[PDB]
């Protein structure tokens, strides 16, 4: 097993450029093909390009000619791609993948998430969904929280601490036109078990060091 | 310049049933170097099919590769709950000239449910924060396509409303959704009656949920 | 040379020949790090001969061949020049002049099966021993005895092939083993195949 560290996920303002890497530990780094593969959210893997580092010859899609650029270091072993001019059709997730010539699997790396955009990380803000008095549908209720305003993506929910984990739902995140990101998770409950037992929901934010723990109820 | 191209678009079964994905070039194909892959939501697409016929590592039996030339074939034989993804083919060469599939949806088939329908009005912790966010769950259904409308007081919101769908479940294999609709807490006071009315195919006539301000 | 070597699709390949029906890829103007054949998996076995192992990625060559079969555990040691045996008189036979390497690890996991794999086959008898490098792809019928049989199976009148039996409980020795004869030909001006160097 030879291992691919790609470089940390990275935010970059509109018109910018960026660089992600990509680094094989060991193995026979000049004799790979290295090669870097994109997927934008909710669409379909899309080559980039590639290159050969004992040869530096690199080849492009012709969807990227004068935007992208494959570099690689035979010192430390490690390749490069450079996307310039970017847009937001450029968010997405920029994986590196090398193949051998001495075995036919295509092996891949981490991913690394590229977020284009000007807002600044900012964390969410939790709101209660409270069940409301129906209390009739099947002696179910729906109840939930709200995750509102956050950048860059991800957030995580939990409920009641990794311990409510049937009925619960949580949705995936909507860019708004805000620039920032929007989240719901909601939970079905038997309406008994409601002024009895608390609930409470986990949103968690790595990229902004927030935690929030919101109380819902009627 | 190669063109893979996948087929079908998308393919409902019903489980344990035979599975058949397609995919043709636009040249011929050395087949040693043509993989498949799966994706489930939120994942890096994982290797099932290298070399045309091989499997990869950990990948169950029932999936398989086969074809030639111009012709190449992922069958999944004892289609399971947890067996819908994004299936991607793709072909490799020992040189920088790859390229990959549209893809290909595969999902579970079931009888019809009917969605329960729940409205949230904006609570009053975010009031004071000078947003309003009005939330209009449906949450157990097949099939996917259903169709909601907000109303305020008796006007229609078409531009301010958000949808979210969650991946189909391996339990029950049912959707759920969750529209947002926002307005600022001036707007939101302003009006009286939010409604949300849920067209769907298991619904004989659109039901609706609403609430009034107070 | 602007390629390297697709050694890959000789090494790794799904599907494997009979040692009777052997393959030959004949490879030519690329490059290739040989470096990973002395760091390998479990159970390869690395006989080399004409050159040593360690310098391979130094030196440059005509043509290389890789010739790859199927045959059993225990009859790996065939697989060397003189060498005697039913692989290396009736199937597969290597010169003594052998410039090359011979590359061999356990597939019970590949090639194994829990019925039986049946289709890969050895040639059991010839008339004349084998010439290095030739290929006796002949159906036949094969007098193993007086009277002769025109060409029907029957007492002493074998037909000339047999299928390999590969259960994966086997151990080791009736298990099938993939080889690959890597060979190293050093000819005319052309040295096409050279390594990182
Ligand atoms: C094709 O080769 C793969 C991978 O080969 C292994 O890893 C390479 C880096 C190299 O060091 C090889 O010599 C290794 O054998 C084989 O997959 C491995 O198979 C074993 C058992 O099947 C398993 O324990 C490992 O996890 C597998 N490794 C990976 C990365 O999947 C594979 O079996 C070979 N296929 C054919 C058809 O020969």
């Amino acid at each position: 097993q030879v291992q691919l560290v790609q470089s940390g996920a990275e935010m970059k303002k509109p018109g910018s450029s960026v660089k992600v890497s990509c680094q094989a530990s060991g193995g026979t780094f000049s004799t790979y093909v290295i090669s870097w593969v994109r997927q934008a959210p909710g669409q379909g893997l899309e080559w980039m390009g590639g290159i050969i580092p004992i040869f530096n010859t690199p080849h492009y899609a012709q969807k990227f000619q004068g935007r992208v650029t494959i570099t690689a270091d035979e010192s430390t072993s490690t390749a490069y791609m450079e996307l310039s001019s970017l847009t937001s059709g450029d968010t997405a997730v920029y994986y590196c993948a090398r193949v051998s010539q001495w075995e036919l699997l295509v092996y891949w790396g981490q991913g690394t998430l590229v977020t284009v955009s000007s807002a600044s990380t900012k964390g969410p803000s939790v709101f209660p969904l409270a069940p409301s008095s129906k209390s009739t549908s099947g002696g179910t209720a729906a109840l939930g929280c709200l995750v509102k305003d956050y950048f860059p993506e991800p957030v995580t929910v939990s409920w009641n601490s990794g311990a409510l984990t049937s009925g619960v739902h949580t949705f995936p995140a909507v860019l708004q036109s805000s620039g920032l990101y929007s989240l719901s998770s909601v939970v079905t409950v038997p309406s008994s078990s409601l002024g009895t037992q608390t609930y409470i929901c986990n949103v968690n934010h790595k990229p902004s060091n927030t935690k929030v723990d919101k109380k819902v109820e009627p | 310049e190669i063109v893979l191209t996948q087929s079908p678009g998308t393919l409902s079964l019903s489980p344990g049933e035979r599975a058949t994905l397609s995919c043709r070039a636009s040249q011929s194909i050395n087949s040693n170097y043509l993989a498949w892959y799966q994706q489930k939501p939120g994942q890096a697409p994982r290797l099932l099919i290298y070399g045309a016929s091989s499997r990869a590592t950990g990948i169950p039996d029932r999936f398989s590769g086969s074809g030639s030339g111009t012709d190449f074939t992922l069958t999944i034989s004892r289609l399971e709950p947890e067996d819908f993804a994004v299936y991607y083919c793709q072909q490799y060469g020992v040189s920088p000239r790859w390229t990959f599939g549209q893809g290909t949806k595969v999902e579970i088939k079931r009888t019809v449910a009917a969605p329960s329908v729940f409205i949230f009005p904006p609570s009053d912790e975010q009031l004071k924060s000078g947003t309003a966010s009005v939330v209009c769950l449906l949450n157990n259904f097949y099939p996917r396509e259903a169709k909601v409308q907000w109303k305020v007081d008796n006007a229609l919101q078409s531009g301010n409303s958000q949808e979210s769908v969650t991946e189909q479940d391996s339990k029950d294999s049912t959707y759920s959704l969750s529209s947002t609709l926002t307005l600022s807490k001036a707007d939101y006071e302003k009006h009286k009656v939010y409604a949300c009315e849920v067209t769907h195919q298991g619904l004989s006539s659109p039901v609706t949920k609403s609430f009034n301000r107070g | 040379i602007t390629n390297l070597c697709p050694f890959d699709e000789v090494f790794n390949a799904t599907r494997f020949a009979s040692v009777y029906a052997w393959n030959r890829k004949r490879i030519s103007n690329c490059v290739a790090d040989y470096s990973v054949l002395y760091n390998l998996a479990p159970f390869f076995t690395f006989k080399c001969y004409g050159v040593s192992p360690t310098k391979l990625n130094d030196l440059c060559f005509t043509n290389v061949y890789a010739d790859s079969f199927v045959i059993r555990g225990d009859e790996v040691r065939q697989i060397a020049p003189g060498q005697t045996g039913n692989i290396a008189d009736y199937n597969y036979k290597l010169p003594d002049d052998f410039t090359g390497c011979v590359i061999a690890w356990n597939s019970n996991k590949l090639d194994s099966k829990v019925s039986g794999n049946y289709n890969y086959l050895y040639r059991l008898f010839r008339k004349s021993n084998l010439k290095p490098f030739e290929r006796d792809i002949s159906t036949e019928i094969y007098q193993a005895g007086n009277k002769p049989c025109n060409g029907v199976a029957g007492f002493n009148c074998y037909f000339p092939l047999r299928s390999y039996s590969f259960r994966p409980t086997y151990g080791v020795g009736h298990q099938p083993y993939r080889v690959v004869v890597l060979s190293f030909e050093l000819l005319h001006a052309p040295a096409t195949v050279c390594g990182p160097k």
